[PDB]
Order: structure tokens, then C-alpha cells, then sequence
């Protein structure tokens, strides 16, 4: 995949494995020797993304950063899709779109238990739920969404 | 959390039984304990002490700040 570009990659620098998943603290040489004090635990979380304190190679650090960027983008995609699905199968977006001025934008229905069902207040059109303030319904109307599908 | 969900009936209200009993030992008849100075048939209440009538009258009149009635709060 050169295409007369400036691209330069390494075809296999890191093998894929699961063994290091069983060694918490593999990235830190001071933590690989195993815990002796409780501080060991805390530092394990403090230096998790501290790639500079894990290796003095700028290239490996840039690679870790790039893959971490990809992972975070996957996380934000998961969150955005969760919001879209909750607007799809758990919201009153259509009943709201049919008459906005007399209904409250609701989403996230609560399971009636231990009394918590009281949080599903009437928002209009017979829908019962938690009124959302993120303004997703207004954004979706601006985008032109008409159907929950 | 119990009062919040519109179900205030599930509050854990536990009666201060020991302190109410202690009040009764000083002649407090509101809780119906009939123990020591709250019981007229008790030996400690029939000793002829000039301080018993006024003490019982002040501790059994819910108008002052002497041995205030206590609830679970
Ligand atoms: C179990 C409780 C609970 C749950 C999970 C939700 C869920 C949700 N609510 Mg709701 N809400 C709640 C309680 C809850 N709410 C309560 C008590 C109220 C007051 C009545 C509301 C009122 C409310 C409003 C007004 C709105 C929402 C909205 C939302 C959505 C926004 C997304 C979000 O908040 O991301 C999460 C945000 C965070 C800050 C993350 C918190 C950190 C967690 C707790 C740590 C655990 C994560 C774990 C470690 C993940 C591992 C990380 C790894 C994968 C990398 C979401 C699906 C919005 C919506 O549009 O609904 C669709 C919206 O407008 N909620
Ligand atoms: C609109 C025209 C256009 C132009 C002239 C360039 C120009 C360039 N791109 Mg780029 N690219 C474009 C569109 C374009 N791109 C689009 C639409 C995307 C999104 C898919 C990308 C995504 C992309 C990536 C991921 C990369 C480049 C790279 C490059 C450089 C190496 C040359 C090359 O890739 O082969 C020749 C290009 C053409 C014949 C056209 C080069 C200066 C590479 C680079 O940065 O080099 C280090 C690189 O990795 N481009
Ligand atoms: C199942 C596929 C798989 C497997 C077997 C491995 C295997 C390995 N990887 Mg790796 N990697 C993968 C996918 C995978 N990777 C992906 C998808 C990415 C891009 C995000 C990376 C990017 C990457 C980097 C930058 C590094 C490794 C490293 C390692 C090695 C040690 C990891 C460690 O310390 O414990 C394992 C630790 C965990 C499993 C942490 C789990 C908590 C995660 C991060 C939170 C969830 C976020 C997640 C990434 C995205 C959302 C998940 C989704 C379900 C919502 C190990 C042999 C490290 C290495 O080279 O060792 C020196 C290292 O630096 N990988
Ligand atoms: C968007 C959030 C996010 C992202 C992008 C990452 C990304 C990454 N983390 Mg991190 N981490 C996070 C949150 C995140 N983390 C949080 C909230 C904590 C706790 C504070 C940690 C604590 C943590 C530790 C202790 C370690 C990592 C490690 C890693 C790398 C290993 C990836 C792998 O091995 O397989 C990829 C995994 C998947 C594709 C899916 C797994 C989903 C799990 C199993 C559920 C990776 C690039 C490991 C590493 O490589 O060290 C440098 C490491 O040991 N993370
Ligand atoms: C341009 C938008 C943006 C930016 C700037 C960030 C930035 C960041 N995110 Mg976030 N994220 C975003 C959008 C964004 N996020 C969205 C839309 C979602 C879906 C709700 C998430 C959900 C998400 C999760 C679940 C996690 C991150 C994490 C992180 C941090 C990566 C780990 C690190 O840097 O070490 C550590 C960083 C710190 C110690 C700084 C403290 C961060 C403070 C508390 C908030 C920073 C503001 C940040 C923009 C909001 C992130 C929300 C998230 C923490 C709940 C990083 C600072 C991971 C993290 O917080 O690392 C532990 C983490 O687990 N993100
Ligand atoms: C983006 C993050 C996110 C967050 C914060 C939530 C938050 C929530 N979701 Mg949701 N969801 C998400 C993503 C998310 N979801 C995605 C990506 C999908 C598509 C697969 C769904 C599809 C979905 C369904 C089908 C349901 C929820 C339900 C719920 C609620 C209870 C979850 C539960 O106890 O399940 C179980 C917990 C364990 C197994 C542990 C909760 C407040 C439930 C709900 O809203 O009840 C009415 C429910 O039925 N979600
Ligand atoms: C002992 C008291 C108690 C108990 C039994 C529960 C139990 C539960 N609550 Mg509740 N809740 C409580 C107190 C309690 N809560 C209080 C005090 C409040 C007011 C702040 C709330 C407000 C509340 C809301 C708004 C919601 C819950 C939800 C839930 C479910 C969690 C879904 C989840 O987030 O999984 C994990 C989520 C994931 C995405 C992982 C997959 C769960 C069965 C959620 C629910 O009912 O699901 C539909 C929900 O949305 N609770
Ligand atoms: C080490 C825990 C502990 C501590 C320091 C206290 C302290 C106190 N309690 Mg309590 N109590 C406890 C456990 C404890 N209690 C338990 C487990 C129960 C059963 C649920 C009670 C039920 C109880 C009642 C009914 C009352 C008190 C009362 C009191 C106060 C007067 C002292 C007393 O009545 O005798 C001390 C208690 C014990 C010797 C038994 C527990 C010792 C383990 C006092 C400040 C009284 C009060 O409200 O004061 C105004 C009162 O009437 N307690
Ligand atoms: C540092 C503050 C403090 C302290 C340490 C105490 C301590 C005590 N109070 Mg008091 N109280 C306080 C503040 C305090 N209170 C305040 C601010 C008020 C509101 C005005 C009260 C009003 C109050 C009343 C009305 C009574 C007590 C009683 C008691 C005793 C409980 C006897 C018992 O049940 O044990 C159990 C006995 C065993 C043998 C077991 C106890 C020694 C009771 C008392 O007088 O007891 C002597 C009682 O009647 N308290």
C-alpha cells in the first residue's frame, strides 16, 4: 500500500497474544515484579496511558497513541449509537415530532421497581419517562429524521 | 431514597426504647412503661420524698423543656 507515497510501516512488530492480559503491570518494569504494597495497585492505574514512562522509543509511543485514538473513536461511536438506539426504541421522538409545543422530550424508561418507577413522569401523549435535556430530538428534527427505524 | 420515590412508608423508624425507658424511670408516663418512678406501686415512688410531686408534675406536663419526648429521629 505505497502508491508512491511517503508511507512506511512495519509488517509485524507486535505479536497478538492474551498472556500479557494476565500480568497486570506489564508496561511498567517497577510493577512487573508483582505487588508488595497497596501503592502498586494505584500506580498501575496512574501510568496506564503514561506511554513515555513505559518506553523511550518515540515510534512505539506514536503507535500506541494511534491505536489508542482508534479505540477512543470506537468508544465514542458506541456511545453515539447507544444514544441513537435509545432514541429509536426507547423514546417518544415521533409523538413529539407530531406535536412539539405540547409534549416534553422523553427517553430512557425506568424499570418499575423498589419505587423507582416514579421517575417515569408523564411527558405528553401518554408517554411516561425521564425528560432528557441533551436536545437530541431537536438535532434529529434538524437532520430530518421522520421514522424511528 | 424511600421518601423520595413517593413511598415514605418504608422508612426504617426504630423507637428510642432505652432512653424512653430511662425517662419513665424518672416518672414519665407518656410511653406507658410503669417502671420505677412511673409506677405508683413501686417502692422508689412511695418513699415520702418532698421532691416527688413537683418533679412528676414538671416531667409529665408537656409544656416545658424537661425530658422531651423522643421519636426515631
Ligand atoms: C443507572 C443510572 C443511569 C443510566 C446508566 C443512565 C443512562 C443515560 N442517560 Mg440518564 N438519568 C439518570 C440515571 C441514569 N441514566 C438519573 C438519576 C437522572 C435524573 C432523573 C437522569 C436524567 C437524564 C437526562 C436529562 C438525560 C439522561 C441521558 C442518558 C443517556 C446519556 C449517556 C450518558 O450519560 O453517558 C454516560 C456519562 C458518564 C459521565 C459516564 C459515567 C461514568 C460511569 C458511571 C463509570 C462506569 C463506566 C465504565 C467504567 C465503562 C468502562 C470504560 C471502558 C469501556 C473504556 C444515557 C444512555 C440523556 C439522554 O439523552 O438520554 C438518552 C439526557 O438528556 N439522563
Ligand atoms: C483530493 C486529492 C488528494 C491528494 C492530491 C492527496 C495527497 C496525498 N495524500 Mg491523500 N487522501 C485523499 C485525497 C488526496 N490526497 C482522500 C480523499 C483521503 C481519504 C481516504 C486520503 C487519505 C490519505 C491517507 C491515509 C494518506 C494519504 C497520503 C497522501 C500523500 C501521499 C501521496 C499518495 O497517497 O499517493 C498519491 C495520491 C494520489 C494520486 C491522489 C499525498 C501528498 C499518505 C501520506 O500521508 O503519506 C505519508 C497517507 O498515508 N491520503
Ligand atoms: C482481542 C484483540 C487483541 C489482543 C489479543 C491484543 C493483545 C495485546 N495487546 Mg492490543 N490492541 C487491540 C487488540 C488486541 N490486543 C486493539 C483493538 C487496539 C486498539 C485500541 C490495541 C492496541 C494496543 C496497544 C497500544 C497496546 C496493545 C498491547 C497488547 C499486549 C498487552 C496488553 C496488556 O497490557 O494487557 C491488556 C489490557 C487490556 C485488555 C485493557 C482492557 C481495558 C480497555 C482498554 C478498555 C476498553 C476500551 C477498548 C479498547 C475499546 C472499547 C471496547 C468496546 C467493547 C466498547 C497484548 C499481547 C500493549 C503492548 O504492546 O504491550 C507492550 C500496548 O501498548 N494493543
Ligand atoms: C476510551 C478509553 C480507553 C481506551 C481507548 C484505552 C486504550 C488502551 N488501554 Mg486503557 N484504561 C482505560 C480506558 C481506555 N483505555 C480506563 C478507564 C482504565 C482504568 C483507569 C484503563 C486502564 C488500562 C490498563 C491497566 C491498561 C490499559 C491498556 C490499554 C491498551 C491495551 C489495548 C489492548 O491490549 O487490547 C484491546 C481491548 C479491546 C479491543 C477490548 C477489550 C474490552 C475489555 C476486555 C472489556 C489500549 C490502547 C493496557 C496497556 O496496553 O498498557 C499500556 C493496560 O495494561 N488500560
Ligand atoms: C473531543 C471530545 C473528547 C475528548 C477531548 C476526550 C478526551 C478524553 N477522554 Mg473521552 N469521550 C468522548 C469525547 C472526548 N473525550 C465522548 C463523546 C464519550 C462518550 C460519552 C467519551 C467517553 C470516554 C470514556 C468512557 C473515557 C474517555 C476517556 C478520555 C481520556 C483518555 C485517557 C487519557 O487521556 O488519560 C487520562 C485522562 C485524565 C485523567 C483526565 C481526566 C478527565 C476528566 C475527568 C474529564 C476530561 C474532559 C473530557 C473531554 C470528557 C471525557 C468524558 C469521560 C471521562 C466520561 C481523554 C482526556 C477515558 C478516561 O477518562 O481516561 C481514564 C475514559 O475512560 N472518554
Ligand atoms: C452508550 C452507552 C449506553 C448506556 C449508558 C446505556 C444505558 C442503559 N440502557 Mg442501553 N443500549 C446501548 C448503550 C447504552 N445504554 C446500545 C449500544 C444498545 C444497542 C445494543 C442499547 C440497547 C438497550 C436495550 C435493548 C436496553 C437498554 C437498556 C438500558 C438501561 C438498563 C441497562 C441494563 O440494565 O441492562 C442489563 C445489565 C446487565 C446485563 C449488567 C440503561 C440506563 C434497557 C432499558 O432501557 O430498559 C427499558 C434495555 O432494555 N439499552
Ligand atoms: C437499592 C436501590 C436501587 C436499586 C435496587 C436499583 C436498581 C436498578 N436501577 Mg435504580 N435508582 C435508585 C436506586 C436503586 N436502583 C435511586 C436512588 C435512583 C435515583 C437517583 C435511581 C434511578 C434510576 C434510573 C434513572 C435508572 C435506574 C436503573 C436501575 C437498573 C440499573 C440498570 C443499569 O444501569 O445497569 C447498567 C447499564 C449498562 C449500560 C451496562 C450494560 C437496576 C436494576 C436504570 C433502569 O431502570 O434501567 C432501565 C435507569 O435508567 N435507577
Ligand atoms: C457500637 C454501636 C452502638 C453505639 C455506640 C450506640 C450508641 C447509643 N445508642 Mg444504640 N443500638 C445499637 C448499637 C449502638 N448504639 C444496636 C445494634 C441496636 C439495636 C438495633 C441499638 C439500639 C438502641 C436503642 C433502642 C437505643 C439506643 C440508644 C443509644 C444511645 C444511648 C446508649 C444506649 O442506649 O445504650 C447503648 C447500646 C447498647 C449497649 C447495645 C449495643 C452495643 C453493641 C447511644 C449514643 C438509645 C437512644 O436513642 O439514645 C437517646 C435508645 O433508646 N440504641
Ligand atoms: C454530645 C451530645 C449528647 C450526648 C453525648 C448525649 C447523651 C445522652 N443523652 Mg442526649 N440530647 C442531646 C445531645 C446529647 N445527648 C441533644 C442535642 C438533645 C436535644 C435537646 C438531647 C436530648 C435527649 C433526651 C430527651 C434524652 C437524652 C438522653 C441521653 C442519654 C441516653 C441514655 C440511654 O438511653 O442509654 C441507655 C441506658 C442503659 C442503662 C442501657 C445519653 C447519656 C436520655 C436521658 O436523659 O438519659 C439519661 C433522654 O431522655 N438526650
Amino acid at each position: 500500500r505505497e502508491a508512491k507515497a511517503k508511507v512506511s510501516v512495519d509488517n509485524n512488530p507486535v505479536p497478538t497474544s492474551f498472556e500479557k492480559w494476565g500480568k497486570p503491570g506489564h508496561f511498567d518494569r517497577t510493577l512487573a515484579r508483582g505487588p508488595k504494597t497497596t501503592t502498586w495497585i494505584w500506580n498501575l492505574h496512574a501510568n496506564a496511558h503514561d506511554f513515555d514512562s513505559q518506553t523511550s522509543d518515540l515510534e512505539d509511543v506514536s503507535r500506541k497513541i494511534f491505536s489508542a485514538h482508534f479505540g477512543h473513536l470506537a468508544v465514542v461511536f458506541v456511545w453515539l449509537s447507544g444514544m441513537y438506539f435509545h432514541g429509536a426504541k426507547f423514546s417518544n421522538y415521533e409523538g413529539w415530532l407530531a406535536d412539539p409545543t405540547h409534549i416534553k422530550p422523553s427517553a430512557q424508561v425506568v424499570w418499575p421497581i423498589v419505587g423507582q418507577g416514579i421517575l417515569n413522569g408523564d411527558v405528553g401523549g401518554g408517554f411516561h419517562g425521564i425528560q432528557i435535556t441533551s436536545g437530541l430530538f431537536y438535532l434529529w428534527r434538524a437532520s430530518g429524521f421522520t421514522d424511528s427505524y | 431514597v424511600v421518601v423520595a420515590f413517593g413511598t415514605p412508608e418504608k422508612q426504617i423508624l426504630i423507637e428510642p426504647v432505652f432512653a424512653q425507658w430511662i425517662q419513665a424511670t424518672s416518672g414519665k408516663a407518656l410511653y406507658g412503661f410503669d417502671v420505677l418512678l412511673s409506677n405508683p406501686d413501686s417502692i422508689a415512688s412511695t418513699t415520702g420524698a418532698a421532691w416527688l410531686p413537683g418533679w412528676l408534675d414538671a416531667i409529665n406536663s408537656g409544656t416545658n423543656s424537661l425530658f422531651l419526648t423522643i421519636g426515631p429521629g
